[PDB]
Formats: C-alpha cells, sequence, structure tokens
RNA sequence: UCUCCAGGCAUACGCGUAUAACAACUCGGAUAACCAUUGUUAGUUAAUCAGAAUAGGCAAUAAUCACACUAUAAAUCACCUAUAACUUCUCUGUUAACCCAACACCGGAAUGCCUAAAGGAAAGAUCCAAAAAGAUAAAAGGAAAAGAA
RNA sequence: AACUGU
C-alpha cells in the first residue's frame, strides 16, 4: 500500500515533509506523478487535522513534524482549515501533466489545494448536452 | 600621483507577392 | 497549462515582494486583484495581491 | 492553550537563514564566556588568513585606511578637558641630552647608519627615566605606575567584507581579517582608568573614513597565523590601564625623507596612523582584560594618551574608546563612535653646541609634565 | 528556503594559466546538465612576505621550567687588538578547484592550526520481478558466549 | 563450553 521510496523509510517521510511543506507554502507544486499521488494522501489527511481544531495538541505535533516552516503552522489553522471546513474531502486537485523533456521522461503531475487564490486549471471538459448524441439520449430520458 | 593628483582613464572611442515566381522585371 | 504556470510565477513573485521576509507566510487567507478590480469588503481579512496586468480572459 | 512553534529558520537546512542560525549559535556561545581568558581563547584558537598591519606605515591617507577599519574619529587638537620647577626639568633635560649625545662614552656602532637612530633612542630613554624620577615625588601613582620598555601590542578584529570570487570556495562571504602589532618606544600602565577626556556616546560632526578600494589594493597581505590581543602585559599583571604611550619614528618615515618623497602633509598622517593603531589596539586589548567584546562593549570609555616622537619633533596624541563592536553583529546596533585627539609634531629642542644644548622649547615639556602628573580621578 | 552529510584552512613541494569574465554548445569530461572543453579579454601590486671586508690573540663545566639532584647514552661565531670601507630599497616570486599516479583516478604528497563559524549531497527517471549481494529481526531450539582441556 | 538465524 507504499511506493517503495527514498534511501530509508525516513527519507519517505522526510521527502514528503519536503513536499508537504512546499504545496502547503505555494498551493500548486509541479512533481513526478508517483510523489503526486504518493503525497495526496497526506494533504487530504492533514486538511482534516486542521479542521480537528487548533486547540489540539497531537494536531501540532504532526503539524510541528510535518511542516519545517513554523510561519505555515498558523497558516493551516487559519487558512487551510476554515477554507475546507464546508468540504468533506477530495481538498487537493492532481493533475498528469506532460513527461519532462529532460532526457528521463519521468512522468509527471501536478498537485494544488481546491480553493486557492491560483488561476484555475485547465480541467477536462465533459461533452455538453446539445450534442446529437446527448440530445438522442435527452430524448429517451424525456420518454422514461 | 603625488602633490594631490589623481587620474581617471579617458574614455577613448566614445516580385509581387500576389505574382510569385514572376521576376518584377517582367511585364508580361 | 504554459501560460498558466507563468501566470502562477508571475503572481508568486507579486506575493514574495510583498511579504518582504522569508518565513513570512500570513495566517489569513489570500487573494489576488488585477488591475480595474478594487479591493473589496469581501476582500477583507484576506492577503491581497495587485496585479499591474488586468485580469486575464480565462481567469476567472 | 498557544503553543504555537517559533517562526525561525531551520538549522539543519542548507540555505542563507539555516547558516545565520548556525551562525548566530557560535555568536551566542562567545557572550557565554565568561572569563576573560575563555573570552580571548575562543575568538583566538583559530588560525586564518588575515591582514597583516603596520602601525608605522607610509601610505597615502594611511590614518584614514586605519580610522576606517576601526571606526576612530580623529578630532585635530587636544581633547577637551604640582608644581616642579619646569625651568628645573629643561636644565635636566639639557643635561641628558649632552650626556649621551657629548659625554657617555660607548662603542661606535659598525652599520654606521644606526647611529643617528641609535642615538635618538638613547636620548629619549635618558629623559623618560630622568623625568620619572623627578615627577614621582609630586605624584605617587607613577610610583605604582608599571612603565613598559619596548613591549609589544597586540590586537585583532574585523571590520568589512568580501566574497570569494574562485577557488574550492567560491561565492562564501569572508569577512576581512586585521592584526596590528606594535612595540611603542616606551609606555605607561597604572592599575586604574584615566579620566575621561569626554562622555561616552559622544557625537561629533566628524565622520569616519572609508575605503574606497579594498585593503588588499593598497599594500596590505594576508597571512594565517596565531590571533593575538595583547595591553603590553600579561592579565596577570595588575596595571590593566595606561596614561600615556611613547613612539619613535624610523628614519624612512622620518620628516627629512618624506618632504623629499614629496608625501609632507603625509607626514601627520604617519603620526596619526601610528598613534591611532598603537592606542586603539592597545585600549582594546584592557577592555578585553575587563571582560568587554563586541557584543559586550565597554560599559565605561577606555582613555589614555600617546606621544610619537621623529627624534627632533615630538607630537601628543590621546585616544578613548568607546566602542569594541566593529563586527557586523555587535555593530548592527551601536551609535557610539571611537575618538582620537591628536596635536601636530612639534620640536623640543634647536641644536646641540659645545656642551650646552640652545633653543630648547618648553611647551613640548609643559604638555609632557601635564601628562606626567596627570592621575585618576 | 527545506532535507541530509562531516577534516577544514594555510605554507612547503609540484604544476604553469588548469585562474576569472564574456561568447560558444561541435570536440575534451571516460554520458549529459554544467564546464574543467572551444574562442576572446582580463589577472599575481612588497624597505615590512619570500628569493637573490680582513689579520691576530683567546674559549674546560649538556639538556630536562636547570635550581636541588645525580647520572651515562656525553649532549656548548662570539669577544678582544689592529687594518679597510664611508649614507642603501632595486631586481625576482605572488593567479587557480593546481601536484605524482596513462585519467576530473581510487591512492601517493612535508609542516602549522584548528573540528565546524570551515567544508559538502548518497536520489538520470520509472517499476518494486525472480535470482544474486549487504544489513537488520526470530516462535521453540542453541554449533546439530569469549570460558576448559 | 557457551552464545547466537551458523
Amino acid at each position: 500500500v507504499y511506493r517503495r521510496l527514498g534511501l530509508g523509510p525516513e527519507s519517505r517521510i522526510h521527502l514528503l515533509r519536503n513536499l508537504l511543506t512546499g504545496l502547503v507554502r505555494h498551493e500548486r507544486i509541479e512533481a513526478t506523478w508517483a510523489r503526486a499521488d504518493e503525497m495526496r494522501g497526506y494533504a487530504e489527511k492533514l486538511i482534516d487535522y486542521g479542521k480537528l481544531g487548533d486547540t489540539n495538541e497531537r494536531a501540532m505535533r504532526m503539524a510541528d513534524f510535518w511542516l519545517t516552516e513554523k510561519d505555515l503552522i498558523p497558516k493551516l489553522f487559519k487558512v487551510l482549515a476554515p477554507r475546507f471546513q464546508g468540504q468533506n474531502g477530495n481538498y487537493t486537485r492532481m493533475l498528469q501533466i506532460p513527461n519532462r523533456k529532460e532526457q528521463d521522461r519521468a512522468k509527471m503531475a501536478v498537485i494544488e489545494y481546491k480553493g486557492n487564490y491560483l488561476p484555475p486549471l485547465p480541467l477536462p471538459h465533459r461533452d455538453s448536452n446539445l450534442t446529437l448524441l446527448n440530445q438522442l439520449l435527452l430524448g429517451l430520458q424525456q420518454d422514461l | 600621483l603625488a602633490h594631490g593628483q589623481t587620474f581617471t582613464f579617458p574614455d577613448l572611442f566614445p516580385s509581387d507577392l500576389r505574382c510569385p515566381g514572376i521576376p518584377s522585371w517582367f511585364g508580361l | 497549462y504554459e501560460k498558466v504556470r507563468q501566470e502562477t510565477t508571475k503572481i508568486r513573485q507579486q506575493i514574495g515582494a510583498q511579504e518582504g521576509g522569508p518565513f513570512r507566510a500570513p495566517s489569513v487567507e489570500t487573494m489576488v486583484l488585477y488591475t480595474g478590480e478594487k479591493p473589496s469588503e469581501k476582500d477583507q481579512g484576506k492577503r491581497i495581491v495587485e496585479r499591474n496586468i488586468k485580469r486575464p480572459s480565462w481567469f476567472t | 492553550v498557544a503553543r504555537y512553534p517559533p517562526i525561525v529558520a531551520s538549522m539543519t537546512a542548507d540555505s542563507k537563514a539555516a547558516r545565520q542560525r548556525r551562525v548566530q549559535r557560535w555568536q551566542a556561545t562567545v557572550h557565554a564566556a565568561p572569563s576573560v581568558d575563555e573570552k580571548i581563547r575562543i575568538l583566538t584558537k583559530m588560525q586564518f588568513k588575515k591582514y597583516v598591519v603596520h602601525p608605522q606605515i607610509s601610505a597615502l591617507n594611511a590614518d584614514r585606511w586605519y580610522q576606517s577599519f576601526t571606526k576612530t574619529v580623529f578630532v585635530s587638537g587636544l581633547p577637551p578637558a604640582p608644581s616642579l620647577d619646569l625651568a628645573a626639568l629643561r636644565a635636566a633635560v639639557c643635561d641628558c641630552i649632552l650626556q649621551e649625545q657629548v659625554y657617555v662614552r660607548r662603542r661606535r656602532p659598525r652599520s654606521l647608519f644606526d647611529r643617528r637612530q641609535a642615538l635618538a633612542s638613547s636620548i629619549l630613554d635618558q629623559v623618560v627615566r630622568t623625568l620619572v624620577n623627578l615627577l614621582a615625588p609630586l605624584n605617587p601613582v607613577l610610583s605604582t605606575a608599571a612603565l613598559d620598555c619596548k613591549r609589544s601590542v597586540d590586537f585583532y578584529w574585523l571590520r568589512g567584507e568580501e566574497r570569494i570570487p574562485a577557488g574550492h570556495r567560491k561565492g562564501h562571504i569572508d569577512a576581512l581579517r586585521y592584526q596590528i602589532n606594535d612595540k611603542p618606544h616606551n609606555q605607561i600602565r597604572i592599575s586604574k582608568q584615566l579620566p575621561e577626556f569626554v562622555p561616552l556616546d559622544y557625537s561629533i560632526p566628524t565622520e569616519i573614513p572609508v575605503m574606497k578600494c579594498k585593503p588588499d589594493k593598497l599594500p596590505l597581505f594576508r597571512r594565517q597565523y596565531e590571533n593575538s590581543i595583547f595591553t603590553g602585559s600579561k592579565t596577570a599583571d595588575p596595571c590593566c590601564y595606561g596614561h600615556t604611550q611613547f613612539h619613535l619614528i624610523p628614519d624612512r618615515l622620518k620628516r627629512e625623507r618624506l618632504i623629499r618623497q614629496n608625501q609632507a602633509e603625509q607626514v601627520e598622517a604617519v603620526f596619526r596612523a601610528n598613534a591611532i593603531a598603537s592606542l586603539f589596539a592597545w585600549t582594546g586589548a584592557q577592555a578585553m582584560y575587563q571582560g568587554f567584546w563586541s557584543e559586550a562593549d565597554v560599559t565605561r570609555p577606555f582613555v589614555s594618551q600617546a606621544v610619537i616622537t621623529d627624534g627632533k619633533y615630538f607630537s601628543f596624541f590621546c585616544y578613548q574608546l568607546n566602542t569594541l563592536a566593529l563586527t557586523v553583529q555587535a555593530d548592527q546596533n551601536n551609535p557610539r563612535k571611537n575618538l582620537c585627539w591628536g596635536s601636530q609634531s612639534q620640536p623640543l629642542y634647536e641644536t646641540v653646541e659645545d656642551n650646552d644644548v640652545k633653543g630648547f622649547d618648553d611647551g613640548t615639556l609643559l604638555q609632557i609634565v601635564h601628562f606626567l602628573l596627570n592621575k585618576p580621578r
């Protein structure tokens, strides 16, 4: 259930800690697809810790360790946690980006926090109902 | 330099597109 | 997507200058405003980023 | 339940902020060095390549160069402020000059060039020796004072910075390291601080010099050796203060050669540079002997006098040390500045004829009399 | 800015422009990026750092904080007398990540300081095959702890 | 001899 990453188990968490800290600071990070998927679960669970409450002593220990820069700790409890109070999940949006042209052809993805102030990503759009096939399906729906 | 003199280096060295392929010479 | 990243870098540059120091991440929400758009009451209690460019057509 | 962690840079990161915290940790350790010896040991235990400064130098604006590194302001003239038969001193001094020049019999120097320099040293030493004895009845402090003969003053401090442009350490920022070692002809060391010539924090319009070029551009060479700060005697010596310093300029820097070299205006600069270098280097050591360093700057100004003679002319200098903080960290928050007051060199006598010296100038002697009689209040 | 690593700095010797800026992206780096390659221009500042007269007379007693104290392994020109000369600061070295090992070698390389304030990055990407190598852990057992012959 | 995944 875990990708074999880092020179050791500590490295993965430290690397995840570095990745998590950067995402919180910027709210949108571009990284290899495998890393983005692995860290997406941690980011969602971190938001839950923010929702748990600022007064929660356990959340501080988790936040303090995971976030090297301590200015982010107030942000998580006073920016991220208030922002996601309405949301029940899916706080992070991860999308596949074309592979890096760096001679290694790594799989790339972009992970961002939803509700951010950054410009909206170019998300895919499903076909409109005005299409001929959809219009035909609409007629079948109306009859039923 | 002496006598309180100072030195500063001087600033030395201060066819038609519509009809292509036919030379414009041609009137034909 | 290249446009989004380029705009993101420009937005991030403005934020960095406004903060003026390392480890100065605000504990309050952040918002971006472009020329022709002025801070409103709803923008109160949120960090405001001012962009000299006008509101991009794609960005809403 | 307000347990928020401090918003600080991580110590373990490879960044300027992280290194700054590591740099701050060392600076904090120096704050925590309780004993004077421990403070000195920590500062000087590592040897690094550092500029070697000559108290007496022929450089143009040498006094300005030294002041810039030291943050010393040199006001022209003397600092703002028991009879002993002043005429009697002239007669006694007249005999002393005639004693060495015309009466004493000694083997001639082989070199034939040190003869002039050797004679000047002998007369200056004799006058000083007799002056101490004659002034002893009037001022008992001199009896308990310590007179040092050609003992060395050492001081080590950092002013300015530079970035390494090449090599394995390219791009790293390195402070400019300096050292002055001086051996005044004579100096008087006392166990009590002299009366201050001006209140601490005194500010004047005259401004410290700033040097356009690097210290390397002017002849000054960095070498790696022991860092030393020394008062002329060990910390064990009871006399951790002093009254006056005596300097004798060599022939190469004397007025006659300097005028021939066209550096007549720099004759005072040579006088000023030596006085500022010696007094600041010497005065700072005492404050270090008192436990004060850059981050523990002196609570009381350190004041003293110095006299520099070219063999014939005599100059008198007064220095007050207000700032021990010349490092960027300690100097980051300091309104104080070091203040030096110096007088122009003046002849002490005109000529030696037969067995009677002519033209002796008491005015210079009066300053020596004033200096010798002055005592802590 | 973050995560992590922990011999660093001078001189000697050697090297001889490998230094730095700019411009290139072909060749050289035992692949690239980036340059150490290619081209151009610059550089290393010294009275203080370093290198570059004579004839006679006459000298018992180590050091070891040198005193005591002993010892054996036996360990210290000067200064006098004469003669001669009679006013001097030039020349040269100074750069560098450098040298000897066919190499940007893995080792060889004198001395002083000091042990992180100095100096650094194990991760070309993805997958998580088997087998193989190293390390850690063992239910019950203990050669199928360090003691004896 | 013990010890331990030998």
